[PDB]
């Protein structure tokens, strides 16, 4: 394995990353309806949760790769020449199934870089958040460039250039993946394991709950609808969570430098640092119930965003790094990976319960009066 | 990359001590638990004991109370104290290292090893 081969299998990691977290990038960039996320997010996470337990087989990650191209196609043309209603129920199947197949192709991913030497877990990541970046950079380069018609809700050019941007990447991974990877072939019992390492599930549980509960229908759809943002605005405002989240699970990583050295601090620190973390609950809140000019302000909605995704990415990575240090009991390597199981486990309940509870705000009457 | 030093092997009489040290210079903090491992020879590889980074001490069943393992975290440096040698130990210790590469909503783990000391004890 010299230095090309290497360099090529990295990319084409990077690559189904970035690929795969595309359609969510670009269904969160559209500003498309709420439960439309919400049903990408359910499937992904029951998808998910299915795929840990199940030795699914490796070969078919280029036939759901083409899956998802071929759903997005589905989109293109549902949005082009379907009716409102038509529309509405294929989209919601197309994200359940998207979200579902996007969440096995994860899992199929990371189980071929685990089980190889210089593991590319890291470069999947960094894939993932370069798909992000490269998600807001686009949308910002195509605002003005594209008439809003807003047929749907959604612009039809803008939803046009992100598909088939995200259909070429589809393809060029498929592509890549074909060419590179290779698809031919005594313990503690868990409630030992769940009661030693319970604050790091407990830890990463909040985060992901509070994060998802906020964003998706609350940090972004809710002040537009009761301040009237404009879509170039919205874009910025939703786009930078994505930037800044991506940009926040690095400095945990680079603890050597002596900036960086308090960013990974403990687990019993970091269950009052989620404490604090719910003080965003009012300050969301409030900006979506005071005229008064101060909240209706756009920088302000953007830091106040960029805070949450700090925040996000940054304690998700801390329980992962820190949780065996505090492990007294589970001692031998096969525990440490089967309680890591149970965090990333805890991780697709939070956001599986992150989505719905923002439903609870529906309740409030937190949204202002039209005129 | 990641590279480890072991030193401290050598031919020594039955029920001597020896002590093994073990470095690590590429990855400073990622490590999470180091520990030995012995390969007698035409046998395979068998764990002796791991230190992980909270102090948590793990044993073979076949070296309780015979083997005791200390570490620096000052200079990432994980050392094996051998009491009273016997000849079915006569094998080739290879440091190891545990390091978890989680950027993000995975966690994967890496093993590293070193070259490792060949001990021999007889007489």
């Amino acid at each position: 394995l010299s230095s090309k081969q290497h360099f090529m299998l990295s990319l084409t990691f990077i690559l189904i990353g970035l690929s795969s977290l595309n359609v969510w990038n670009t269904a969160l960039g559209l500003n498309i309806n709420f439960k439309y996320n919400t049903f990408q997010i359910t499937g992904l996470v029951c998808s998910s949760i299915v795929a840990l337990f199940v030795e699914i087989p490796k070969i078919m990650l280029p036939f759901l790769l083409g899956g998802l191209s071929i759903l997005c196609a589905g989109f293109q043309i549902s949005h082009s020449f379907f009716t409102d209603t038509q529309f509405d129920t294929y989209c919601l199947v197309a994200f359940i199934v998207i979200g579902v197949v996007a969440g096995l192709a994860q899992t199929i991913a990371f189980n071929i870089g685990s089980t190889m030497e210089d593991n590319m877990g890291g470069y999947m990541s960094a894939g993932i958040g370069i798909s992000g970046v490269f998600i807001f950079v686009i949308n910002l380069l195509l605002d003005q460039f594209v008439s809003p018609e807003k047929h749907y809700g959604v612009n039809k050019a803008k939803l046009l250039a992100l598909y088939i941007i995200c259909e070429l990447c589809l393809i060029l991974a498929i592509v890549f993946c074909v060419c590179n990877l290779d698809l031919t072939n005594a313990t503690l019992s868990y409630m030992e394991l769940f009661k030693d390492s319970y604050k790091a599930i407990l830890t990463m549980f909040l985060v992901n709950w509070l994060t998802l509960q906020l964003f998706p229908g609350v940090g972004h759809k809710k002040w537009q609808e009761s301040h009237n943002i404009s879509d170039y605005n919205v874009t910025i405002i939703v786009g930078m969570f994505q930037v800044f989240d991506f940009l926040s699970r690095y400095p945990p990583n680079l603890t050597h430098i002596k900036i960086f050295k308090n960013f990974t601090f403990s687990l019993n620190k970091l269950l009052v640092a989620n404490s604090l973390r719910l003080l965003f609950i009012p300050w969301f809140i409030l900006n979506a119930c005071v005229d008064h000019p101060f909240f209706k302000n756009i920088v302000q909605q953007c830091v106040c965003m960029a805070m949450l995704a700090f925040t996000n990415g940054w304690f998700n990575t801390v329980p992962f790094l820190v949780f065996v240090k505090e492990l007294k009991k589970a001692k031998k390597k096969k525990e440490i990976e089967i309680i890591s199981t149970f965090l990333v486990i805890a991780m697709f309940v939070g956001l599986f319960c992150g989505i719905w509870t923002t439903y609870i705000y529906n309740l409030f009457n937190i949204v202002l009066p039209k005129p | 990359q990641l590279q480890l030093v072991e030193s401290g092997g050598g031919l020594v009489q039955a029920g001597g001590s020896l002590r093994l040290s073990c470095a690590a210079s590429g990855s400073t903090s990622n490590i999470n638990v180091m520990g030995w491992y012995r390969q007698a020879p035409g046998k395979q590889r068998e764990l002796v004991a791991t230190i992980s980074s909270g102090d948590a001490l793990n044993y073979a069943n076949s070296v309780e109370g015979r083997f005791t393992i200390s570490r620096d975290a000052a200079k990432n440096t994980v050392y094996l104290q051998m009491n009273s040698l016997k000849p079915e130990d006569s094998a080739v210790y290879i440091c190891n290292a545990y390091v978890v590469s989680s950027y993000g909503y995975r966690a994967s783990w890496n093993d590293y090893w070193g070259q490792g000391t060949q001990v021999t004890v007889s007489s």
